[PDB]
């Protein structure tokens, strides 16, 4: 009775020159049960893209919710939200939840399109923001990112390798946890680019 | 406890203690065992000084240990009841843990091993 | 985290570490743990990350409305006193344990709250997991009549000590000053004293290293 | 399984070039009760090792009775008990040590955190702690309780690895020891004022001071602090 | 109520090369947010060219190798001074482990050596005795951490041939001493960046048929 | 409440549901059917706690039915799905949740596809192939991810479907007295009357 | 874990994954969980790892005495016996056991016993053991026949760890295959999850579930 | 905390250490526990220290408020604004206060105010952990109609004592004189008190 | 381990003990055998705590063969009982004791008269012309005191017990996957085979 590792997943975003990657694990469970592995963890609003992991019902309610603010803001703004401006928006949210909090992690990716700044950022489950010029780990997998991202990353990476670097962390993380697997996905994001790719990986 | 050691070697290589047990079995009415082709077949001598016996109720010379092996002897009666005992509930104990009854050669060598350790233990004889 | 807060001549100075811990992992080896109530009062925030972000903004926002409303800069005992009958009312549920400082019309302050809502006043204080190593080091050399510069290296020393003895802190000394007559200027990173060495080996991955099942482009516009 | 009754707080100790130094004030606390004054920590084994003991004052005790007993028992049968056969700081460390871990395994520990200051037979600096459950370590400072958080940052100030050792003179080292000791006045609510301290030289031998007390203590800026905020007066 | 566990934190390594094994620890000794040390080794040599290192709580830990240690010397007294084999070491230490299956040394043993064809050998031990050997072995507090690194660059786990479609792994291969070397020093920066319990120094004993020899390699100390 | 089971195949849902309503050391009833229409072409089985979860399948059932007379008009089942997770996500925050968990089984007439999505008392909804609740799926998922396909007629599904309950009948510890079977297809919903 | 073994008309055939966990940390993926007690006798492990490991190691000791004593190779039945009452005498002390003990003698034939860590002994043509012994149970018993060919059991014990180290989290890493037959046990290799789950998905078209 | 509160002859002196503790741990040697509600009304705090904080914060309210429309009030009147907010919320508090003022009618006055919220009017009064110790002490000692001096000698050797004994208790000695002079601030360091 | 029924009839004892073993979730075993023969014209059914009845049943059994060797002679169903019940009331006492109940079932030779005996785990018991431990009872005895005759044949103590299967499989939660059935009298003991 953990809320934040019944389902499992994991999320994990990296920057590189003039890009950045998001990637995560398509495993849904109850935990011990694997019961799909279609359940992407990455969602995005105009060109800002969004991971959650944690209890699934509030990936998906916030999934939801995120949609319906971008949505009205797009409408009055009559303009595309920023990612920084996003990661204030999803940090309110969260805190307006203080003492009955989402029980989720997380993670904003993209690239501002006025500047062209690659941007990442982490949260807690109370809406801390923690900003990165390298990258962000979220999950029942956090540590085991962590050291995979600690050792393999190297600033400046082309969008071609970075791509490679990401899907490298995470598998082998992954591996090493029972709760998260299954399948995964990779997002790498140019300027006004983005491409999308499903990993092989094994499924125990 | 009584500790004594009452089975010693002597000077010529001998435990006189061992050697006097056998002559008490000596004195013992006479016991035989013939096996044959398909069975085993044990005799046994009752000497006739004594009459007036109630045979319904008097100690059998043969004993059952278990259903399929019995066994008979020659010595002091009072103490084969006690080797007699220990082959019965070593029976049991082997039926409990193996799932199988003793072999004859088992049942033997534990009965034999038992006369054995009476012979090097303090305070028996 | 490791804070402190010292007074000096004409004003006073404020540091902080940049460690963000969860549990015994680091999760941010560069935070900003120094945040601006107004353009000249700033503050040091330990505890619960998303509680000292939270109640500095939203007090933070109310000193500038009430600026505004009474024509005047605001003064450090108003973000004092807003700060710890917020915090008093939610009975430490508010996990924010603040060093408070700044310059106003009144003159140079120095504060610190805890998340009950009780405060204090001094020429040195600190607060955090570290505080312990950061107030024996501010105990053996504070005195009476510091300089800027002896301030500065007093506070940065104090937040070293953290850094180096408490597991709870470490990175860097970020600082803040604060004088009287003048722009309260910011030094964010103002020692670094922990870069990361040289890797031995590049784990640069040849081109095709992982295997793909998809691919596909992915719709932004409209 | 126990709790501790009488206590004793810090001890703080530290290495330089030459020798070794360790101190712990004279109190013994029954809770928050400052009950006992005259409460000696620190206690000498020959003229070349010195334990100092903190936390629980009945295992206190019982352990300067198992360090005198040890004594007398190595002098038996043993011409050369005041030459080569002496106790070294290294043998009567190893020997709490290993009365301490067996005490913790037997779930009846002796509640103590210990430090053994001392100078081997070759010269060499001896310093090593070791407490209730056991766990031993060794630093060139070394500090229990509030000691541990508060004293060892000002000591690793002056000697912050090995090297620094050499460079370290008992003048330099005894300054810092004392002042460490001052902080733990301001900050300890469980300290005294007064306090012993000891030399272990491998040149000028076993040096114990007594009845030290903590001055040149800053108070004065006191009486500018004024309220909680917004007061005046 | 007392409690007879602690925790002394720090983390350790075991790799196995083809005719070289190593065996690596931080000498980092804490409890709770405090150090205790910067160097207080934790990695031993048990005589026989068998390393050894017991990490988690130091007092289980240093008993389990003195207990160990002392079992090597009587091995010699009363076998005609043989010359203890990897193999024999680890079943003898699972029977020391689980002897105290009811009151278990709460402990990550790993020992390293040569095995008896002259072949890298590690062996990594649970607290109550269940051991298995491998390749490679992270234990202690960054585990968790450096264990999937070691999967990657040791075992090359999820590293395919460029262009094969996915379809062939990359080839397992022996690393030079070197090689090792570099990925242990990798991975202890990494481990101290992201882990408060981990750094000060690093200690790695490598072991050959010459003998143990030692490096020593500074890490950060925050 | 215990068993419920849902198998998508090419052209339909089947959705299988215990029969037995136990209580305590006594099986009340062997003939309960545990689900209820919402709409013609849309079907949702429930199990959790007693009470709860008819209370909430009939809820749900009038919300779907007031949205057909309103709008003279069938709700898609994805639409029906979502309407369902929301208000199992709002319930599980509030001062008594609704512990029901649900499978809705539907056709959809606009995309002439069946879809089938398995929602727990949390609002983890997943759309699947075949789902399961409660301690059914340790036993059915295994052996479903062996004999399935996805090209399935509606009677190899439900000879796949005899396999699970043969199963759960074989090592299952509970006797939960056998299930109503009910399809879900292009002409609406029916029950298999022999099973 | 998850572990089965089950008789049949060719012998018996004994199968288990290679994973090992502590909470969700995944510590091993190279387990050896069958014991190798001697040429006719194997033991499964789930549950402890040190239990496992050290008392049927310990069985296999007993069973060496027993032969040495007896001049004979002990019955499968007196192996599990040892055992069971053994943990038995440790009941309430907290070991974690459930094994199977699977050999071949003259008087019994191919048998198989379930012992476990709270005294039961049970006799039996099939179990399955672990946390994913459902989901084994699953593909085991609907595909299961006595009539099945030495390669087609093989195969089933294969195909039911892998179901489980699917779907069970606390399962997976490699298959490990024996068979068991009148003339003593054979090793049937080390079967990697890795590329046996794609090598089954695509020959066999199962696993539709999985995104291909 | 250490605090007392004394009536004599010319008014009423307040008294108090300087020490704030987070278990064992001091977070304040120079504390100033002596505060003001009212131009010559003050009160000695001990308990928690937001608490206290708290509610002196809303007395010196009350009683400016209360200035503004009737004057100067009395030191029963700030004596009941503190029982009122004490009694009425003891259930979530912990505040040990007292209450010291001086009138030009009724001179000095002592009024303190446990745990319960209850009001007792003394001629001097001694609270916190601190004054355990001190009962013995206090009693044999205070006589009434002191003078000045004295009673500052009878305050400093009480804390004195008081502050030896608990470890909850230290630093510097605070008082503050309340007569019809005005309003004096005093203070006493270590060297001085500890050697009484 | 569940269901123990046991019925004296005329000239017989009839005992039925299920033959499920249930772990968790999973029934392990639907054959096993809940009883052991103490002597050729004494038998004794068990259920309760996993291990512990075995291990009993059997340190019994190998109490009364060691008796039936050593006096070449058997014990009555009484003294058997008896016995059981003491061994059962020193455990009680101990520091683990065992949590087994039992049913005795024996013919008396020398009163030819069948006997059935229960005794529970604290070593209490009770003479019956039909007993039951667990749940069982809670249906059984009430069917039983309506349908009971004490002149019965065993033919007709069969169907008697067929009533009680019949109802237990009916009402009861969990499946016990059927009985064995045994049957003593003055020939000895024989088993069922077809029920
Ligand atoms: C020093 C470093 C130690 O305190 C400083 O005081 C810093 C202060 C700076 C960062 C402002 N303190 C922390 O870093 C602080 C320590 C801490 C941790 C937990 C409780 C209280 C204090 N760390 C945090 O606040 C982290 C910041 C992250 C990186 C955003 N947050 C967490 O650890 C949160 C705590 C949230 C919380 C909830 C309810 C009450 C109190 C705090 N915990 C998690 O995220 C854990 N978990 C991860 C998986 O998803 C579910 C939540
Ligand atoms: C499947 C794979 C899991 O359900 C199987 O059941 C396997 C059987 C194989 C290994 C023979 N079981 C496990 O993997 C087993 C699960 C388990 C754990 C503990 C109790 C019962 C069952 N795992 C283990 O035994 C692991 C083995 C690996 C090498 C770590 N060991 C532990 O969990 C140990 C010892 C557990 C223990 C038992 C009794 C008393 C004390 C301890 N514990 C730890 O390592 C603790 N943990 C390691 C990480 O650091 C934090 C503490
Ligand atoms: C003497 C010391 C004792 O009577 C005096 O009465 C002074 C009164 C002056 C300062 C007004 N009292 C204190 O110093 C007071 C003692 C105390 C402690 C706990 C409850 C009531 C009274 N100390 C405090 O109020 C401190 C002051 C902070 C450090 C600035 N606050 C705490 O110790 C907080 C308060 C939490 C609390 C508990 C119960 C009621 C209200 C508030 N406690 C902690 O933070 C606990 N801390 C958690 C982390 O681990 C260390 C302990
Ligand atoms: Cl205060
Ligand atoms: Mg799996
Ligand atoms: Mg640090």
């Amino acid at each position: 009775s953990d809320p934040s590792s019944i389902n499992g997943g994991i999320v994990v975003a990296m920057t590189g020159k003039d890009c950045v990657a998001i990637a995560c694990d398509l495993r849904l469970g109850s935990q011990s049960l694997g019961v799909s592995n279609k359940f992407e963890k990455i969602f995005h609003y105009g060109h800002v893209f969004l991971g959650i992991t944690g209890l699934a019902t509030d990936v998906t309610t916030l999934n939801e919710m995120f949609r319906y603010k971008t949505n009205l803001y797009k409408l009055k703004e009559e303009r595309a939200i920023e990612p920084e401006t996003f990661t204030q928006l999803v940090s309110s949210s969260l805190y307006e939840r203080r003492f009955g909090p989402y029980f989720v992690g997380p993670v904003v990716a993209g690239i501002n399109s006025k500047s062209g700044k690659p941007f990442i950022a982490g949260f807690d489950l109370i809406g801390c923001i923690d900003e990165a010029k390298d990258f962000i780990v979220s999950g029942t997998a956090s540590d085991q990112l962590f050291g995979m991202c600690e050792s393999l990353y190297e600033p400046n990476l082309e969008p071609e390798d970075l791509f490679e670097t990401i899907s490298q962390a995470l598998l082998n993380a992954a591996d090493r946890d029972a709760l998260s697997g299954w399948g995964a996905v990779v997002y790498i994001i140019k300027k006004d680019e983005v491409v999308k790719r499903y990993l092989k990986m094994r499924q125990d | 406890g009584y500790d004594r050691a009452l089975s010693i070697f002597s000077p010529d290589g001998h435990i006189f203690q061992v050697e006097y047990a056998l002559e008490a079995v000596k004195r013992g009415t006479c016991a035989v065992g013939v096996k044959g082709k398909n069975c085993v077949v044990l005799g046994c001598e009752r000497r006739s000084t004594l009459k007036l016996q109630d045979t319904r109720i008097t100690p059998s010379k043969v004993s059952k240990i278990d259903s399929h092996v019995v066994l008979s002897f020659s010595g002091l009666n009072a103490d084969s009841r006690i080797l007699i005992e220990k082959a019965r509930v070593e029976a049991q104990s082997h039926r409990l843990t193996l799932e199988d009854p003793v072999t004859v050669e088992y049942l033997t060598r534990y009965v034999a091993g038992v006369q054995q350790r009476y012979t090097q233990s303090g305070g028996v004889r | 985290t490791t804070i402190v807060g010292v007074k000096f001549n004409n004003g006073v100075v404020i540091a902080a570490d940049t460690r963000s811990t969860q549990g015994p992992i680091v999760a941010d080896k560069n935070c900003a743990k120094l945040h601006r109530i107004s353009p000249k009062i700033w503050c040091a925030g330990a505890g619960t990350a998303a509680d000292t972000e939270a109640v500095t903004q939203l007090i933070g926002s109310n000193i500038e409305l009430h600026s505004l409303y009474t024509s005047r800069e605001p003064r450090v005992v108003s973000a004092l006193q807003m700060l710890k009958q917020h915090l008093f009312k939610y009975q430490g549920h508010i996990g924010a344990y603040l060093i408070v400082a700044g310059v106003d019309p009144t003159g140079s302050h120095l504060f610190s709250i805890h998340a009950h809502g009780s405060t204090d006043v001094g020429y040195y204080l600190s607060l955090g997991s570290g505080s312990l190593a950061a107030m024996a080091v501010l105990e053996s050399h504070w005195k009476q009549d510091l300089t800027k510069e002896e301030a500065i290296k007093l506070a940065s020393d104090a937040i070293q000590a953290g850094i180096w003895n408490d597991l709870g802190s470490g990175s860097n000394v970020d600082v803040c000053v604060m004088e009287i007559g003048k722009d309260a200027e910011y030094l964010r990173n103002y020692l670094t004293p922990n870069v990361r060495e040289e890797k031995q080996k590049s784990y640069k991955f040849p081109r095709g290293t992982t295997a793909v099942l998809k691919e596909s482009i992915v719709n932004i516009c409209d | 399984t126990q709790q501790p009754i009488v206590t004793g707080t810090s001890v703080i100790s530290m290495k330089y070039d030459n020798g070794v130094i360790i101190a712990a004030d004279n109190l013994g606390s029954y809770g928050s009760l400052l009950r006992f004054n005259g409460v000696e920590r620190l206690i000498p084994v020959g003229d070349n090792t010195v334990v100092g003991i903190s936390g629980d004052i009945s295992d206190m005790q019982h352990i300067e009775r198992l360090l005198k007993d040890l004594v007398t028992e190595n002098a038996y049968d043993n011409p050369l008990a005041d030459a080569e056969e002496a106790l070294e700081p290294s043998y009567i460390f190893e020997y709490l040590a290993t009365v301490m871990y067996q005490r913790r395994s037997k779930m009846n520990p002796l509640w103590n955190a210990i430090i053994v200051a001392g100078v081997q037979s070759n010269g060499d600096q001896f310093l090593r702690y070791v407490n209730l459950l056991g766990v031993t370590y060794s630093s060139p400072t070394l500090a229990t309780g509030f000691g541990a958080h508060m004293a060892n940052p000002l000591l690793r100030k002056v000697v912050d690895r090995e090297s620094d050792i050499p460079k370290t003179t008992v003048q330099v080292a005894e300054e810092a020891i004392v002042n460490a000791m001052r902080v733990l006045y301001y900050r300890d609510a469980r300290s005294s004022r007064n306090f012993s301290l000891a030399i272990i030289d491998k040149n000028t031998g076993l040096t114990f001071k007594k009845n030290l007390q903590v001055e040149n203590m800053k108070w004065d800026f006191a009486k500018d602090i004024k309220g909680y905020g917004t007061q005046k007066i | 109520q007392f409690n007879p566990y602690g925790d002394n934190g720090g983390t350790i390594l075991g790799i196995a090369g083809e005719d070289f094994a190593v065996l690596a620890g931080d000498t980092r000794n804490i409890t709770d947010y405090s150090i205790n040390s910067r160097y207080e080794p934790k990695v031993f040599d048990c005589g026989d060219n068998i390393v050894m290192s017991a990490n988690g709580f130091a007092a289980d830990g240093d008993a389990l190798v003195k207990r160990f240690k002392n079992s090597v010397k009587w091995y010699h007294f009363d076998h005609n001074d043989k010359k203890l084999s990897i193999n024999s070491a680890a079943r003898n230490i699972q029977h020391l482990l689980y002897g105290k299956r009811f009151f278990p040394y709460y402990v990550h043993t790993i020992i390293a050596g040569l095995d008896e064809d002259g072949k890298g050998a590690v062996y990594s031990f649970d607290p109550v005795g269940s051991y298995e050997r491998e390749q490679c072995r992270a234990g202690g507090a960054a585990a968790s951490l450096i264990m999937p690194f070691l999967d990657n660059q040791v075992n090359f786990k999820n590293q395919y041939e460029p262009g094969t479609n996915g379809k062939v792994k990359k080839p397992l291969k022996y690393l030079s001493v070197e090689e090792v070397i570099k990925l242990v020093r990798d991975s202890f920066t990494s481990a101290t960046e992201r882990h408060i319990q981990v750094g000060d120094g690093l200690e790695i004993l490598i072991v050959t048929k010459d003998g143990v020899r030692k490096e020593f390699y500074e890490l950060k100390r925050d | 409440m215990d068993i419920i089971l849902g198998i998508r195949v090419q052209d339909s849902v089947i959705l299988a549901s215990s029969k037995a309503v136990t209580r305590g050391i006594s099986v009340l009833k062997d003939s309960d059917d545990k689900t209820r229409q919402l709409s013609p072409h849309t079907l949702m089985s429930f199990a959790g706690e007693a009470g709860d979860t008819v209370q909430f399948a009939e809820y749900i059932q009038a919300n779907i039915q007031l949205y057909s007379i309103r709008e003279d008009y069938e709700l898609s089942p994805q639409a029906v799905s979502s309407f369902v997770r929301q208000e199992l996500a709002k319930s599980i925050r509030s001062r008594r949740p609704y512990q029901v968990n649900v499978l809705i089984g539907g056709y959809d007439k606009k995309k002439n596809k069946p879809e089938l999505y398995q929602i727990d008392y949390l609002g983890t909804k997943v759309e699947l192939p075949y789902g399961a609740h409660g301690y059914s799926g340790f036993y059915t998922f295994s052996l479903l991810d062996h004999h399935y396909r996805p090209d399935m007629t509606t009677e190899e599904g439900l000879d796949l479907l005899k396999l699970c309950v043969q199963e759960l009948e074989k090592r299952m510890p509970m006797d939960f007295k056998g299930v109503i079977v009910k399809i879900v297809d292009k002409d609406g919903i029916r029950q298999v009357d022999d099973f | 874990t998850t572990t089965l073994a089950f008789r049949f008309q060719g012998g018996i055939i004994v199968a288990v994954d290679s994973r090992a966990t502590a909470g969700n940390w995944v510590a091993s993926q190279t387990v050896k969980k069958v014991i190798e007690i001697n040429p006719f006798l194997l033991g499964t492990m789930a549950g402890g790892a040190a239990d496992f490991q050290f008392w049927e190691t310990w069985l296999g000791s007993q069973c060496r005495l027993h032969e040495l004593r007896e001049k004979e190779r002990i019955s499968v039945a007196a192996a599990s016996k040892i055992l069971s009452n053994l943990v038995y005498q440790y009941k309430g002390a907290g070991l974690s056991m459930g094994t199977m003990i699977c050999g071949y003698t003259r008087k019994e034939g191919p048998t198989i016993y379930y012992v476990d860590s709270d005294g039961t002994r049970l006799k039996g043509d099939i179990f399955c053991v672990g946390s994913g012994q459902t989901f084994a149970y699953g593909v085991l018993d609907s595909n299961y026949k006595w009539d099945l060919s030495v390669e087609d059991a093989l195969y089933l014990g294969k195909r039911s760890i892998l179901a489980a180290a699917h779907r069970d989290a606390y399962s997976g890493g490699s298959v490990n295959l024996y068979h068991v037959t009148e003339d003593g046990w054979i090793y049937h290799g080390n079967h990697d999850v890795g590329e046996l789950f794609w090598k089954v998905k695509e020959e066999e078209g199962s696993f539709n579930n999985v995104i291909g | 905390t250490s605090i007392m509160a004394v009536t004599f002859k010319d008014g009423v002196i307040l008294g108090a250490d300087s020490r704030t503790t987070t278990g064992a741990y001091i977070a304040n040697r120079v504390t100033d526990k002596l505060t003001r509600v009212h131009d010559k009304i003050w009160c000695c705090r001990s308990g928690s220290a937001a608490d206290t904080q708290a509610i002196a914060d809303i007395v010196q309210y009350h009683l400016e408020l209360y200035t503004s429309q009737y004057g100067t009030p009395s030191t029963e009147t700030a004596a009941s604004v503190f029982k009122e907010l004490c009694y009425e919320n003891k259930d979530n508090l912990t505040a040990g206060i007292i209450v010291a003022g001086y009138d030009d009618k009724n001179k000095g006055e002592v009024y303190t105010i446990p745990l319960g919220g209850s009001v007792h009017k003394l001629p001097y009064a001694i609270a916190g952990s601190g004054s355990t110790f001190i009962y013995g002490y206090c009693d044999k000692n205070f006589r009434e109609n002191m003078s000045k001096e004295e009673t500052v000698d009878f305050i400093k050797h009480s804390l004195s004592q008081a502050i030896k004994w608990d470890g909850s208790s230290g630093g510097v000695i605070r008082m503050v004189v309340l007569t019809a002079a005005g309003v004096e601030r005093l203070i006493f360091y270590p060297d001085e008190y500890e050697q009484l």
